[PDB]
RNA sequence: GGUUCUCCCCGAAAGCUAUUUAGGUAGCGCCUCGUGAAUUCAUCUCCGGGGGUAGAGCACUGUUUCGGCCGAUGCAAACUGCGAAUACCGGAGAAUGUUAUCACGGGAGACACACGGCGGGUGCUAACGUCCGUCGUGAAGAGGGAAACAACCCAGACCGCCAGCUAAGGUCCCAAAGUCAUGGUUAAGUGGGAAACGAUGUGGGAAGGCGUCGGCCUGCGCGGAAGA
RNA sequence: UCCUCCUAAAGAGUAACGGAGGAGCACGAAGGUUGGCUAAUCCUGGUCGGACAUCAGGAGGUUAGUGCAAUGGCAUAAGCC
RNA sequence: UGCCUGGCGGCCGUAGCGCGGUGGUCCCACCUGACCCCAUGCCGAACUCAGAAGUGAAACGCCGUAGCGCCGAUGGUAGUGUGGGGUCUCCCCAUGCGAGAGUAGGGAACUGCCAGGCA
């Protein structure tokens, strides 16, 4: 229903992440099923924005990269230790 | 515990004939039928085996397991080791008792002429 | 294969042994020298090793 | 309210030990003797003849084996 | 304590094992010259390695707590059902290194090292205190920068030229170079003295409140904050 | 004089009357070899025995032990008739 | 060449733990008695003598149960070699190597040789 906005990963690596969390940008990976796994960027503004909704654990999320529509869960989340700051995410597609 | 504390009992001369490496004579034993082997150091094939089950040696035999049965496998294990240039195999008990059938099998093939 | 240009930037006076043996393998002498060399996997490990001080003409 | 012993492995994967050569010195039984493999009275490995080290997990209880095999 | 002429090349250490020893005795470690010997040795890539250190976990040896020793939550130097980077041994490999590798002989030299960076012990997890494993300087390295200053940064001086470039450090003058720009902070000479408390000092940022009144975070100043 | 784990930064080694004790014994059998056997721990049944002076049906498989203070590996027991 | 059973090796939890069904064609299993080869630290407990006279009880081969247990990614996280910086007790920057656990996924294993019964 609602709609996602993220960025194709082209690096990998501790550096490109340190790299995504200086201009607050996070990576996060979706899998499930045979297919290859995809790993995107988000915006950290965006998404603290939409985990302030209750109805994020109970909506089916869906991104559109590049003209594509994918349905997506979330399966897991990583959070600071003591900054409330988002850094990755797990997804299954559903 | 009985077929596990056999087994366990055999590896012991099971693991010692693997360090020198040399071609072992094996015997399992069963009421019904008699089996011999003749296991390459490898471990992983059979030189030559022989059963009281089968009628070859079977048809002579009254039973398939008994001590003229036994001896009669021994026999044929001992002709087919000559015929075949085993070179002085060694043999292992299988974690029996050397006194009954088994001695009777020894005895049958060391009588052809072999050096075991 | 092609070849590349590998110039020292920096003096190894204070390096450990294992960057002064980098770079006699790699022949630099003196700061600013600059030698051709073959790409290959070696070569670029050690150029990955000591490229605090070295620059390639990529 | 003394003098350290020498410890750890001499000899690793890959080294042409010849025979007599001890593999490993440990205390215990941190290793067992495989093929060409032989066990001192002091729990120590020693090489029967030339070959190439190698060492392995085998069994049950996943036990580490050390073998010699032809180079 | 002294050891007197010049030039060329090479070029250490103040460490390791025993002492009715602690100032010394023997060898090993470090240096020089002569001879002999293998892509010998160093670097980097790939392959086979034991790791049990970091990280994690209470399955293994222990510990505090929770409901009334049973189960669980966290923790560990004489804790690992797991397990790094890094170091080290061997095999193969393009390339460089005046063989830089190893064997023998002659000659020695030294046998209270200091400081600093990296990870610890000790110490009251106060000390510019103490000892360790590794690297750098000095010892034996000139020169440039910080005010002098050796343990700080750059940089290994064959000689010479009234040549250019650059590393650290600087471009207001002393003293060679921007009184250069862009968006800001400071009102205190903070800069140019130092941490723990509080604050009607200020710019910025994410969230409150039924036009409205206030809370939190960040950068710079203030009383503690004192060197003859 | 000598050993036992750490500090000691995953090869060895690496400190300061460092943190810790033990041995300066013993078995001439506690040595070698062949056959077989191999738990500990806990519940349930016995005259008391309830687990604790002995026996058999189970939970569980190397937590008992291996002459020693301590230490590692040990069910192929490196134990025990 | 296909199904089933026993033995000899690799693999050593993708082979294990709990539950239901099936297996007597062959093979395997309970051994009755033993004064006879063999013997009990008492016991024919184990071993040795005769098989279908008695059956598949227990053990074990196979199917399912993914309930417990295991491995297992990409990704991230903690850490570290190298050069530098900071407010230097600790952290960060460019780069390389990269934790444990868990998620997707799997499996009730597989494979080489010999003997026997049914085809």
């Amino acid at each position: 229903m609602f709609t996602i906005n993220a960025e194709v990963r082209k690096e990998q690596g501790k550096g490109a992440s340190r790299r995504l969390r200086a201009a607050n940008k996070f990576p996060a990976i979706i899998y499930g099923g045979k297919e290859a796994p995809l790993a995107i960027e988000l915006d950290h503004d965006k998404v603290m924005n939409m985990q302030a909704k209750a109805e994020f654990y109970s909506e089916v999320l869906t991104i559109v990269v590049d003209g594509k529509e994918i349905k997506v869960k979330a399966q897991d989340v990583q959070r600071h230790p003591y900054k409330p700051k988002l850094q990755h995410i797990d997804f299954v597609r559903a | 515990d009985k077929k596990s504390a056999r087994i366990r009992r055999a590896t012991r001369a099971r693991r010692k004939l693997q360090e020198l490496g040399a071609t072992r004579l094996v015997v399992h034993r069963t009421p019904r039928h008699i089996y011999a082997q003749v296991i390459a150091p490898n471990g992983s094939e059979v030189l030559v085996a022989a059963s009281t089950v089968e009628k070859a040696i079977a048809e002579q035999l009254k039973y398939t397991g008994n001590k003229d049965a036994a001896a009669a496998v021994g026999k044929a294990v001992a002709e087919r080791a000559l015929e075949k240039g085993i070179k002085d195999v060694s043999f292992d008990r299988s974690g029996f008792q050397y006194h009954g059938r088994v001695q009777a099998l020894a005895d049958a093939a060391r009588e052809a002429g072999l050096q075991f | 294969a092609k070849t590349i240009k590998i110039t020292q930037t920096r003096s190894a006076i204070g390096r450990l042994p294992k960057h002064k043996a980098t770079l006699l393998g790699l022949g630099l002498r003196r700061i600013g020298h600059t030698v051709e060399r073959e790409d290959t996997p070696a070569i670029r490990g050690m150029i990955n090793a000591v490229s605090f001080m070295v620059k390639v003409e990529e | 309210t003394s003098e350290a012993k020498r410890l750890g492995v001499k000899r690793f994967g890959g080294e042409s030990v010849l025979a007599g050569s001890i593999i490993v010195r440990q205390r215990g039984t941190k290793f067992h003797a495989g093929a060409n493999v032989g066990c001192g009275r002091d729990h120590t490995l020693f090489a029967k003849a030339d070959g190439k080290v190698k060492f392995e997990v085998k069994g049950p209880k996943n036990r580490k084996f050390i073998s010699i095999e032809a180079e």
